[PDB]
């Protein structure tokens, strides 16, 4: 009944577990009653269409740390109750067909970090209304297109750090009304649209450190009425009068922020924007 | 005659187990500093 490379047990949930067994393919004969399937740490290179189709009650599927080079668009057909899908640490994946997650209406945790992803294609996260945690860090993303997350009204954690994102457009984060933590550090972000955070009134943690920011428009942080933790260090901040709105916002912020180190002008290059006097930012 | 607690700090680490702290100044029974657990992310 159980595949030779696996251990199968019924409690607490029906589980087929075969991690780190040197598998090059999804094993045949996984029990249709499986509720959890653990295939992490193998060398699986392809997930064909309907690889788990008979497992109608599946809620946990772990495929991380494999050698995935292709996931069929219909790989997850049948998995209408799937709640957790870990595809992370498959550095040669590179692309996920934008229909791959369609129909996963109970999905609440989706791991896609360390997958070599070059882009988030149109519709990739369509209709994932139950999604809570979305891990996209440590890929090769070079853009955050408008409306990429627009249906993710229940998302609370969005990790995007460790990519090559050069800017945040107006509607990148449209729809993210429940978002709690937004991790955007270690990117190439050179500007944030003034209204990029309009829907993030419930955000509590924002990381923007290790980017390419020299300034933030006056409006950017205004919508962040619940913010408690803010990291802005390791950016080339200019501390002249163009920094006055950020300075003023930081003076009134009731949470905790990182140092905001001045890069220029040289006479202030040894200072934290937060600690400057108002007279240092006069002029415009 | 305690003053209000400061906001909790940034997390000591953003990978794995870390802590935040907060402080308050007198004017008086109770602590002066507290810490609490934080975990932002798992890092390989
Ligand atoms: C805070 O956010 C995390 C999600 C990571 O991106 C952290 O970076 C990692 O920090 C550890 C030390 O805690 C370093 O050893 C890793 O090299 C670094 O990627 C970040 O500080
Ligand atoms: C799914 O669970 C239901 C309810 O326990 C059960 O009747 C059904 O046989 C299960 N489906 C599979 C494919 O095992
Ligand atoms: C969205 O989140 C709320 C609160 O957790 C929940 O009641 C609702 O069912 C969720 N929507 C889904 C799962 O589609
Ligand atoms: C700090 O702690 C609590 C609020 O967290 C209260 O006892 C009071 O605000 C104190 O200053
Ligand atoms: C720290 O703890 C929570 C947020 O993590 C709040 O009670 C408040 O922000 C406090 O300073
Ligand atoms: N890694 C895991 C292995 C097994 C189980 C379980 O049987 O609950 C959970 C996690
Ligand atoms: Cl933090």
């Amino acid at each position: 009944s159980c595949p030779g490379a696996c251990v199968c047990y019924n409690e607490p949930k029906v589980t087929t577990s075969c991690p780190q067994q040197g598998l090059q393919a999804v094993p045949t004969g996984i029990p249709a009653s499986s509720q959890r399937i653990f295939l992490h740490g193998n060398r699986i290179s392809h997930v064909p269409a309907a690889s788990f189709q008979s497992c109608r009650n599946l809620t946990i599927l772990w495929l991380h740390s494999n050698a995935l080079a292709r996931i069929d668009a219909a790989a997850f057909t049948g998995l209408t109750l799937l709640e957790q899908l870990d595809l992370s640490d498959n550095a040669q994946l590179h692309v996920v067909d934008p229909t791959t997650f369609h129909g996963l209406g109970h999905l609440h945790t989706l791991h896609l970090d360390r997958c070599g992803l070059r882009e988030l294609g149109p519709g990739l996260f369509r209709g994932l209304a139950a999604l809570q945690y979305l891990y996209l860090q440590d890929n090769n993303l070079q853009a955050l297109p408008d409306n990429t997350f627009r249906d993710l009204g229940n998302l609370t954690h969005l990790f995007l750090h460790g990519n090559r994102i050069p800017s945040v457009p107006e509607h990148a984060f449209r729809g993210l009304h429940s978002l709690d933590r937004l991790l955007l550090h270690q990117n190439h972000v050179a500007r944030v649209h003034p209204h990029a955070f309009r829907d993030l009134g419930r955000l509590m943690t924002l990381y923007l450190f290790a980017n390419n920011l020299s300034m933030l428009p006056a409006e950017v942080l205004m919508p962040l009425r619940s913010l408690q933790y803010l990291r802005l260090n390791d950016n080339p901040w200019v501390c002249d009068c163009r920094a006055r709105p950020l300075w003023a916002w930081l003076q009134k912020f009731r949470g905790s922020s990182s140092e905001v180190p001045c890069n220029l002008p040289q006479r202030l290059a040894d200072r934290d924007l937060k600690r400057l006097a108002a007279s240092d930012l006069e002029g415009c | 005659a305690w003053d209000e607690w400061s906001p909790w700090s940034l997390c000591s680490s953003t990978c794995g187990r870390g802590f935040r702290d907060r402080t308050r100044t007198c004017r008086c029974e109770g602590p002066e500093k507290q810490t609490k657990f934080c975990n932002i992310a798992l890092c390989p």
